[PDB]
């Protein structure tokens, strides 16, 4: 299935502070009005120019996503991995599976069976927006947890991503895939594009507005 | 004297020894904006530079390793005082006042050249190196 | 004039040091600030005479209309040939222009009296041919 | 270097005088702008707080002369410029800080303009200053049937 | 019917040095070697602002005293509570005055004009006060008090009708004045565009002016602390001059563009000026120039600018 996104992926270009002004930017910005890919909980989706994730669950069913060329071994690749714990990002020759996942006893962690090469290693309803970008090997994860009062649909309205974690470890992220939770005891894809975007901010800093 | 008191002043921006009535427009007054304060916060380190700099070995042209040497204080002013490597060749910045110059990241490209390729690697210049081997950009902002 | 010896960014202001002490393929570097320099200058000058001829040209403008309308007229038009009622105008020459010696009617000495509008006559009403009706107290007048 | 210099123009390295703020940001905001990329505030980078960086203060200097064949005595006015941030009878005008010129309390036509209704005329030994007259004051005898005849005359050119 | 004209611009002053180097040495000792184009610039900023209080003075000042109406105002038939000052209001004003009011950085500065808005009302005030009470006697020597309605009998007899006319029907011209007066209150407040406009285009050049501020021109940055605090002096001025370039061509661009619309509004004044001696100092026979009928008289009222 496919869906309509209206006005979302509006994050901040970046950082400094501005009052109520209408400073038109121009970033990977996903185009107002898209067609945004309606999973169901997959497949190994491309990454090309920057994903955008809007994730609309309650329970933790998006345990993370893996990131990377072959998405293997050989070749690094990002893994970003969410347990009951915490987060746990590590990009290092991996050995994916066919099918990346982990189980719920709580017997969990099937994503790869290798961890060779480990260059980064981190350690620590509700619809979530995440864009994801590497320029120039920084991956610059943007996030908007905004609560909805829906179940796993699409709503209407505005949200401007505030810029989350940016990794400096370049790697070359031309694929990826997602970690889900299944079951012993729904997302959307889109693609953000070169966008001029006017973007109307509040005199506390805040994108309330966009064209 | 232009400087005496404002009728000369006026005078001199008149070039006359005669003003007839009216208001003139004679200088201006700007506040003094002194006491030049750093809020910036202190990095208070050192970057390896002799680590990335002379070593054991170094690599090829076709392998340059890129070393990613910052979050430190990088003292250029050792690097320049101790004068040990004879081309500094600084492109887009200026090399003497590089120590207190404060960038976000900076590289160090590690590698090996004639002294006939030494030239060849250039902004702009391409060749056997800077079109074969190592290609150094026009939009270069860093020290050779 | 005085802008003939300004540098803008050159090493001297003359043509004859800039052939002079330095050498042809050199000499188009500096030959060329001062071309710019004193092109902006003249266009600005050239820019400036427009903007001044356009203001003389209305002033000769009203100069004209005036001299329709006050030397070979009468004006009834309000402050237009002189303040009061205009009777005649004189042109006299001056060096860039002309001068008006314009000569007016202004009333004087005024005396306050009763009026009204109409009289009331025979069971008629009489109003002024071309005057007011006063009082000198007692009798009714016309007067212009 | 040092802490803090709030309300001074001054050259920092996070120009401009330190004054302070009180609004808000979203968990990253690094310095401030506004318009025209004009730095007019800044996410404080040590205290995380806002700050307003208003420009240096400024403003052209005009010299008031009766004129040097009438004397070589000067009002100069500060313009725009609170009178009391300039390095005797210092006056505050909406134009700006005159110094050298005592404010009366008459109202004379119009000499030396200063502005805001304010002139300047060397009147009264001194550089005076007053806002200006409009004109004299002319009365009328109004009522609703009484009128007013001339019975002389005069020709002007 | 009513009539909008703008007669005043903002005075504007650069401080060339300040526009361009932004308090800089290096900056300044380039600029010297460009001679006096800072020089020319200021003098014909100067040159414009002088004409904008010039044009105020022409158009407002042409009365030498200050006129009041009497206390009792009784003038057969013409109501005009809407277009005198009012005690209770700001600066003085008259009703229909309000509505038109409510309706319409770096070496960069604002001069106030020599004239305030009170005084202008003043001005108003008295020409007003001298009109509905002598006629235009004043406008011509002395304010010869003339009754109201012999004033209309005579404007009346200027546009080629008989007094009895307007002696038989004063009660209703009266009413259809008052009435017509009744309905510019409505009209306005649902006008002024030629004044929002001349308002308009000052701004947008200022923000023009402003936002030229951080172009390259083919530079490496658009700050001087960027090329004194990231490069040797030697190769700073082949970067300084390039910014010097610029920013002395926008100056020139944005002065010699308001000297010409200086030269507009400067007729747009003198056209006020006439218009104030033909319309409301006398009667114009002139067809269709104070007004679309038969001129009878004219009242000026107030605008920002």
């Amino acid at each position: 299935a496919y869906t309509n996104s209206f006005t979302r992926g509006v994050y901040y270009p970046d950082k400094v502070f501005r009052s109520s002004v209408l400073h038109s930017t121009q970033d990977l910005f996903l185009p107002f009005f898209s067609n945004v890919t309606w999973f169901h909980a997959n497949p190994v989706l491309p990454f090309n120019d920057g994903v955008y994730f809007a994730s609309t669950e309650k329970s933790n069913i998006i345990r993370g996503w893996i990131f990377g060329t072959t998405l293997d071994s050989k070749t690094q690749s990002l893994l970003i991995v969410n347990n009951a714990t915490n987060v746990v990002i590590k990009v290092c020759e991996f050995q994916f599976c066919n099918d990346p996942f982990l189980g719920v006893m709580e017997s969990e962690f099937r994503v790869y069976s290798s961890a060779n090469n480990c260059t980064f290693e981190y350690v620590s309803k509700n619809l979530r927006e995440f864009v994801f970008k590497n320029i120039d090997g920084y991956f610059k994860i943007y996030s908007k947890h905004t609560p909805i009062n829906l179940v796993r649909d699409l709503p209407q309205g505005f949200s401007a991503l505030e810029p989350l974690v940016d990794l400096p470890i370049g790697i070359n992220i031309t694929r990826f895939q997602t970690l889900l939770a299944l079951h012993r005891s729904a997302y959307y894809v889109g693609y953000l594009q070169p966008r001029t975007f006017l973007l109307k901010y509040n005199e506390n800093g805040t994108i309330t507005d966009a064209v | 004297d232009c400087a005496l008191d404002p009728l000369s002043e006026t005078k001199c921006t008149l070039k006359s020894f005669t003003v007839e009535k009216g208001i003139y427009q004679t200088s201006n007054f700007r506040v003094q904006p002194t006491e030049s304060i750093v809020r910036f916060p202190n990095i208070t380190n050192l970057c390896p530079f002799g680590e990335v700099f002379n070593a054991t070995r170094f690599a090829s042209v076709y392998a340059w390793n890129r070393k990613r040497i910052s979050n430190c204080v990088a003292d250029y002013s050792v690097l320049y005082n101790s004068a040990s490597f004879s081309t500094f060749k600084c492109y887009g910045v200026s090399p003497t006042k590089l120590n207190d110059l404060c960038f976000t990241n900076v590289y160090a490209d590690s590698f090996v050249i004639r002294g006939d390729e030494v030239r060849q690697i250039a902004p702009g210049q391409t060749g056997k190196i800077a079109d074969y081997n190592y290609k150094l950009p026009d939009d270069f902002t860093g020290c050779v | 004039v005085k802008q003939l010896s300004s540098n803008f960014g050159a090493i001297s202001s003359v043509l004859n040091d800039i052939l002079s002490r330095l050498d042809p393929p050199e000499a188009e570097v500096q030959i060329d600030r001062l071309i710019t320099g004193r092109l902006q200058s003249l266009q600005t000058y050239v820019t400036q005479q427009l903007i001044r001829a356009a203001e003389i040209r209305a002033s000769a403008n009203l100069a004209a209309t005036k001299m329709s309308e006050c030397v070979l007229g009468q004006s009834k038009r309000v402050d237009f040939c002189g303040k009061g009622y205009h009777l005649m105008s004189f042109p006299q020459s001056a060096p860039h222009g002309v001068v008006f010696l314009h000569v007016t009617y202004v009333p004087a000495q005024e005396k306050n009296f009763t009026t009204a509008p109409a009289i009331c006559h025979d069971g008629k009403a009489h109003f002024p041919r071309e005057g007011v009706f006063v009082s000198n107290g007692t009798h009714w007048f016309v007067t212009q | 270097s040092t802490n803090l210099v709030k309300n001074k123009c001054v050259n920092f390295n996070f120009t401009g005088v330190l004054t302070e703020s009180n609004k808000k940001f979203l968990p990253f905001q690094q310095f401030g702008r506004d318009i025209a990329d004009t730095t007019d505030a800044v996410r404080d980078p040590q205290t995380l707080e806002i700050l307003d960086i208003t420009p240096c203060s400024f403003g052209g200097v005009s010299v008031i002369t009766p004129g040097t064949n009438t004397s070589n005595q000067v009002a100069v006015l500060y313009q725009d410029v609170n009178c009391t941030e300039v390095p005797s009878n210092v006056f505050q005008t909406r134009a700006g800080c005159l110094i050298g010129a005592e404010h009366v309390n008459n109202s004379y036509e119009c000499d030396i303009p200063i502005g805001a209704g304010i002139c300047a005329s060397y009147q009264t030994q001194s550089i005076i200053a007053y806002t200006m007259s409009l004109g004299a004051e002319n009365s009328v005898a109004y009522s609703n049937n009484s009128i007013a005849i001339p019975t002389n005359f005069t020709i002007s050119v | 019917t009513t009539e909008i004209l703008p007669v005043s611009m903002t005075k504007t002053s650069v401080d060339c040095t300040m526009y361009i180097c932004g308090d800089s040495t290096e900056c300044s000792n380039l600029l010297l070697q460009y001679g006096s184009f800072c020089t020319q610039l200021n003098r014909a900023l100067t040159g414009i602002a002088v004409e904008q209080d010039k044009n105020t003075q022409e158009v407002f000042a042409q009365v030498k005293q200050i006129y009041k109406t009497p206390p009792i105002k009784d003038f057969g038939g013409f109501n005009f509570s809407q277009i005198l000052p009012d005690p209770s209001k700001p600066s003085k004003r008259s009703p229909i005055e309000d509505l038109l009011f409510n309706k319409v950085f770096n070496g960069l500065t604002v001069l106030p004009p020599l004239l305030t808005d009170e005084m202008i009302a003043q001005y108003t005030s008295a020409l007003l006060a001298g009109t509905i009470t002598s006629g235009w006697t004043f406008g011509a020597g002395p304010a010869l008090q003339i009754p109201f309605p012999m004033q209309m009998a005579y404007r009346f007899n200027g546009i080629g009708v008989t007094q009895n006319v307007l002696y038989e029907n004063q009660k209703l011209i009266a009413n259809q004045f008052n009435s017509a007066i009744g309905k510019i209150q409505d009209s306005l407040s649902s006008a002024l565009g030629k004044l929002q406009d001349v308002v308009n285009q000052n701004a947008q050049a200022l923000n023009t002016l402003v936002k030229q501020l951080s172009s390259n021109f083919g530079a490496i940055s658009s700050v001087l602390n960027d090329i004194l605090s990231r490069l040797d002096p030697p190769e700073a001025e082949v970067q300084i001059d390039r910014l010097i370039t610029g920013r002395l061509q926008s100056l020139q661009t944005y002065v010699t563009q308001q000297l010409i619309r200086a030269a507009e509004i400067r007729a747009s004044a003198n056209l006020a000026a006439t218009k104030m001696s033909e319309c409301v100092l006398g009667q114009s026979k002139r067809v269709d120039f104070c007004g679309k009928g038969y001129h009878l008289m004219s009242f000026p009222q107030s605008a920002p600018h």
